[PDB]
RNA sequence: GAGGGCGCUUACCACUUUGUGAUUCAUGACUGGGGUGAAGUCGUAACAAGGUAACCGUAGGGGAACCUGCGGUUGGAUCA
RNA sequence: GUACGGCCGCAAGGUUAAAACUCAAAUGAAUUGACGGGGGCCCGCACAAGCGGUGGAGCAUGUGGUUUAAUUCGAUGCAA
RNA sequence: UACCCGCAGAAGAAGCACCGGCUAACUCCGUGCCAGCAGCCGCGGUAAUACGGAGGGUGCAAGCGUUAAUCGGAAUUACUGGGCGUAAAGCGCACGCAGGCGGUUUGUUAAGUCAGAUGUGAAAUCCCCGGGCUCAACCUGGGAACUGCAUCUGAUACUGGCAAGCUUGAGUCUCGUAGAGGGGGGUAGAAUUCCAGGUGUAGCGGUGAAAUGCGUAGAGAUCUGGAGGAAUACCGGUGGCG
RNA sequence: UUAGCUAGUAGGUGGGGUAACGGCUCACCUAGGCGACGAUCCCUAGCUGGUCUGAGAGGAUGACCAGCCACACUGGAACUGAGACACGGUCCAGACUCCUACGGGAGGCAGCAGUGGGGAAUAUUGCACAAUGGGCGCAAGCCUGAUGCAGCCAUGCCGCG
């Protein structure tokens, strides 16, 4: 338990990542958003209305 | 609909509650930033919206949006909240006033300055 | 002498005290469900006759949607 | 139609009946489609009836993968 | 002091919000679901009129925006002025007290109602016609209003009260008609299952197929007898009663 | 989702008390009184003229000015007085603050400025009694933070640059 809490303190002390020479690389693709909305009722309906307004 | 029915029991109108209950009908309220952080919006938006758990004077503890680009807010930063909902953030119903008591203005904003507490730049 | 005053005394009463209720605010181990999120696990209940027609009341059962019994409704397809 | 409270009930539960929180909808009817382990009619080497195949083998060829200094790039369901 | 006169010089004096739609006003650059915007819808993932900057423009102006709050728009509590078959909405049904409402004729009363008048409805405020601050704000004269209340006078169609009525509503009585309308007690026939026994023998039963199960301790099948419970084929009907 | 409440309670006779009627109080008698037309209990709240919005009806609202009410640190009480149960009067008790020689005493800005505080937020410790008004006075006149004015703030309206 003391080494666990001291590892928390180790993070608080010198956790910041030293960038250089990756030991291994992981090729994934995520971590922001994977959303297309797929519900082209709104997007095309506003476009519809805007085109009617312009023309 | 029948007039006797109304006489016995009148029209009970819609009672309506405020959607900014912490301000207690006050246009702005001072609060202390308990926590300053960023949170992910809900779908379909995506960002790291800047927000702060703030403890008002009236005792309430709410969560307040930090408008504008870049801020100096930290723990214990005394700020004002003004009400105003952030739709794409669940349970964030107050906007932090810029230029208000700790919250410095937006750095290098040249238009719509007043909503962010930025002075008129001098030539 | 009458009468007054002080004192004393009783009556009413505030502070305060006691006991016991009530009611409301906060809080509480643990717990019941609910909403939201990310969309992960098990199934696939409903939507077509959704592949066992669905639903309503009730009863019982079951990891879970549900399943089955009794009564009801059509807000059920097909009938060439 | 849930909690709490009240009334009722032997019980199951019934009745009265909120609030916080939350979404920008939810709904109803009809319309065009598509879809159906809905229905009807017709057709395709669709099945059936047949013939010979591929999958096994060696080789050619292309591809995936792997390897390399590079194994240039593209095609990558049917429709690479 | 108001106010008036004189001096010099354009001198001392313009910002805020917004420009996707709703909403008046569009382009480039930066950026790439990041940074960020947002009142709703929504923008942002490389040509962004929606983010940040510039140019332009638009609305406002010593203000301009944001926030808070009230009313509106919201006929979205519908008194004016909503709706309930399926969108939320008809109690499961009836009986019925209080309550609301009430067919038709005369007369009375005159409460409701109506006409007038009186007292009042403070002043300010709103509104109207004028006056004064150089105008306006502001001040201010008069009026109207204060939609109300009480008292008196009068009106009598309607509603109300009272008296009398009338039969069209409602109700009774007479004779019939149809009905699975309700309660009670009997009873009949078919069938199921069981029990007993007769014949009889190798399967029965079941499903899409099977197995569990019942059978040689004689099933299943067929016949007779017995017992018991429940529901009433046909009639039987988009027929009846409630 | 507060259904029962009420014993001086409701009434009466008599006595008392008030400036005055009265359960206002007392004795006794009666056994009443309130409540679905919402009694009672809980929450909120000063009321109004008005203000804002609205075509209107309504809805919200009750800052300023004016009428009424209630309160004067909190809880009581009376006294004087035509008038008070009395803001800058009195007595008592309490909390707080102050003085003390420790025995005991003092005070009340919700008057005007002002201070600390709370808050998103709201002004000067100004001039004057010259006008109006008030108290006293035969009168002069005295007093008057009412009031008339000035200061500060774009807080609103209006005007102008
Ligand atoms: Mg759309
Ligand atoms: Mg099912
Ligand atoms: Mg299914
Ligand atoms: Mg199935
Ligand atoms: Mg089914
Ligand atoms: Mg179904
Ligand atoms: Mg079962
Ligand atoms: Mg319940
Ligand atoms: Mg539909
Ligand atoms: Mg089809
Ligand atoms: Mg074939
Ligand atoms: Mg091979
Ligand atoms: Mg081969
Ligand atoms: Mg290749
Ligand atoms: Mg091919
Ligand atoms: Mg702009
Ligand atoms: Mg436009
Ligand atoms: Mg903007
Ligand atoms: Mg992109
Ligand atoms: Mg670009
Ligand atoms: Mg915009
Ligand atoms: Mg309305
Ligand atoms: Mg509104
Ligand atoms: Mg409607
Ligand atoms: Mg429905
Ligand atoms: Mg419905
Ligand atoms: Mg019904
Ligand atoms: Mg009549
Ligand atoms: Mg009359
Ligand atoms: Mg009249
Ligand atoms: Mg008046
Ligand atoms: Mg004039
Ligand atoms: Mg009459
Ligand atoms: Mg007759
Ligand atoms: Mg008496
Ligand atoms: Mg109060
Ligand atoms: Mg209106
Ligand atoms: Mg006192
Ligand atoms: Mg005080
Ligand atoms: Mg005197
Ligand atoms: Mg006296
Ligand atoms: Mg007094
Ligand atoms: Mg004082
Ligand atoms: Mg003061
Ligand atoms: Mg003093
Ligand atoms: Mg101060
Ligand atoms: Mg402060
Ligand atoms: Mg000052
Ligand atoms: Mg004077
Ligand atoms: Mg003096
Ligand atoms: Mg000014």
């Amino acid at each position: 338990q003391q080494l666990a809490e001291q590892a928390q303190n180790h993070w608080n002390n010198h956790t910041q990542v030293q960038r250089g020479n990756p030991v291994r690389t992981f090729k994934g693709t995520d971590f922001k958003s994977t959303y297309v909305e797929k519900s082209y009722k709104k997007e095309r309906a506003e476009a519809k209305r805007e085109i009617k307004l312009v023309v | 609909a029948t007039v006797n029915q109304l006489v016995r029991k009148p029209r009970a109108r819609k009672v309506a509650k405020s959607n900014v209950p912490a301000l207690e009908a006050c246009p702005q309220k001072r609060g202390v930033c308990t926590r300053v952080y960023t949170t992910t919006p809900k779908k379909p938006n995506s960002a790291l919206r800047k927000v702060c758990r703030v403890r008002l004077t009236n005792g309430f503890e709410v969560t307040s949006y930090i408008g504008g680009e870049g801020h100096n807010l930290q723990e214990h930063s005394v700020i004002l909240i003004r009400g105003g909902r952030v739709k794409d953030l669940p349970g964030v119903r107050y906007h932090t006033v810029r230029g208000a008591l700790d919250c410095s203005g937006v750095k290098d904003r040249k238009q719509a300055r007043s909503k962010y507490g930025v002075k008129r730049p001098k030539a």
